């Protein structure tokens, strides 16, 4: 997250921190995700496509810090890693950038709800907020494009949804943005998601309900003028989500 | 020209 502010996991209780275990035993952060039901975390396919082996992954819930334990955090293995069969990447655009991780602790349990661990609601079909609406993003991604390390403390920011009209302007993304994607940006281009935020949630209040509207997918640089964050449009993937769940 | 969001946990030669 470029700019924004530090947050805590009680403020983002659906946020899932996804890591990968390496031979030798080293563990590195991969991507964010969102808890959509006790046994299921939703994220982005591109985070896993080169290493599609479920055994490799560790998922934390209730965790505020990248390399430390947070009190009440739960650790999970991945019982099922499900990537979208139609995933593909163009020069910038990522298509069908969506993945499901069925989670289970070593004892076989799914998430236990708490102050720091809660599910987030899915939108209804084709039902997204109006463009100009503010939504939040959350993650452990880079604070600046020049960074090569991720911050220790979870971050959030607020960005506005950008219309397809605007996001398909030639100085933005042209026709590389499709109707299965949502663009979101800071009007002054100061805050945005960035590398390492991928797979994490774009959350919008719909009818006083916090709703998973987008999944961090792609963009040209981070917080670049005329280059919004681009998000998998969760409201267009409900059949896919419901089937595999 | 690659999207930074895209560059997580990827394989390279
Ligand atoms: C341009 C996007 C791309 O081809 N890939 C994603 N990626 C990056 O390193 C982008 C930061 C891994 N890829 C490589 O080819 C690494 C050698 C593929």
């Amino acid at each position: 997250i470029i700019g924004g502010e530090f947050t805590t996991i009680e403020n983002q209780p659906w946020f899932a921190a996804i890591y990968r275990r390496h031979r030798g035993g080293s563990v590195t952060y991969v991507c964010g995700g969102s808890l959509i039901s006790p046994c299921w975390v939703i994220s982005a396919t591109h985070c896993f496509i080169d290493y599609p082996k479920k055994e490799d992954y560790i998922v934390y819930l209730g965790r505020s810090r990248l390399n430390s334990n947070t009190q009440g955090e739960m650790k999970f293995e991945v019982e099922n890693l499900i990537l979208h069969k139609d995933y593909s990447a163009d020069t910038l655009a990522h298509h069908n950038d969506i993945a499901l991780l069925k989670i289970r602790s070593k004892e076989g349990r799914c998430a236990q709800p708490s102050r720091t661990i809660q599910t987030i609601a899915l939108p209804s079909m084709y039902n997204d907020p109006q463009f100009g609406t503010s939504c939040e993003i959350t993650g452990f991604g880079k604070e600046q494009s020049t960074d090569y390390l991720y911050p220790e403390q979870l971050k959030m920011t607020v960005v506005k949804l950008i219309s397809h009209r605007e996001c398909q302007q030639p100085h933005y993304y042209g026709s590389e943005v499709t109707t299965k994607m949502l663009c979101a940006a800071d009007p002054q281009w100061k805050t945005d998601s960035c590398q390492g935020d991928s797979g994490g949630p774009l959350v919008c209040s719909l009818q006083g309900r916090m709703t998973l509207t987008g999944i961090v997918s792609w963009g040209r640089g981070c917080a670049l003028k005329d280059k919004p964050g681009v998000y998998t449009r969760v409201s267009h993937f409900l059949p896919w989500i419901r089937s595999h769940t | 020209l690659c999207s930074d969001r895209g560059c997580e946990n990827r394989w390279c030669k």
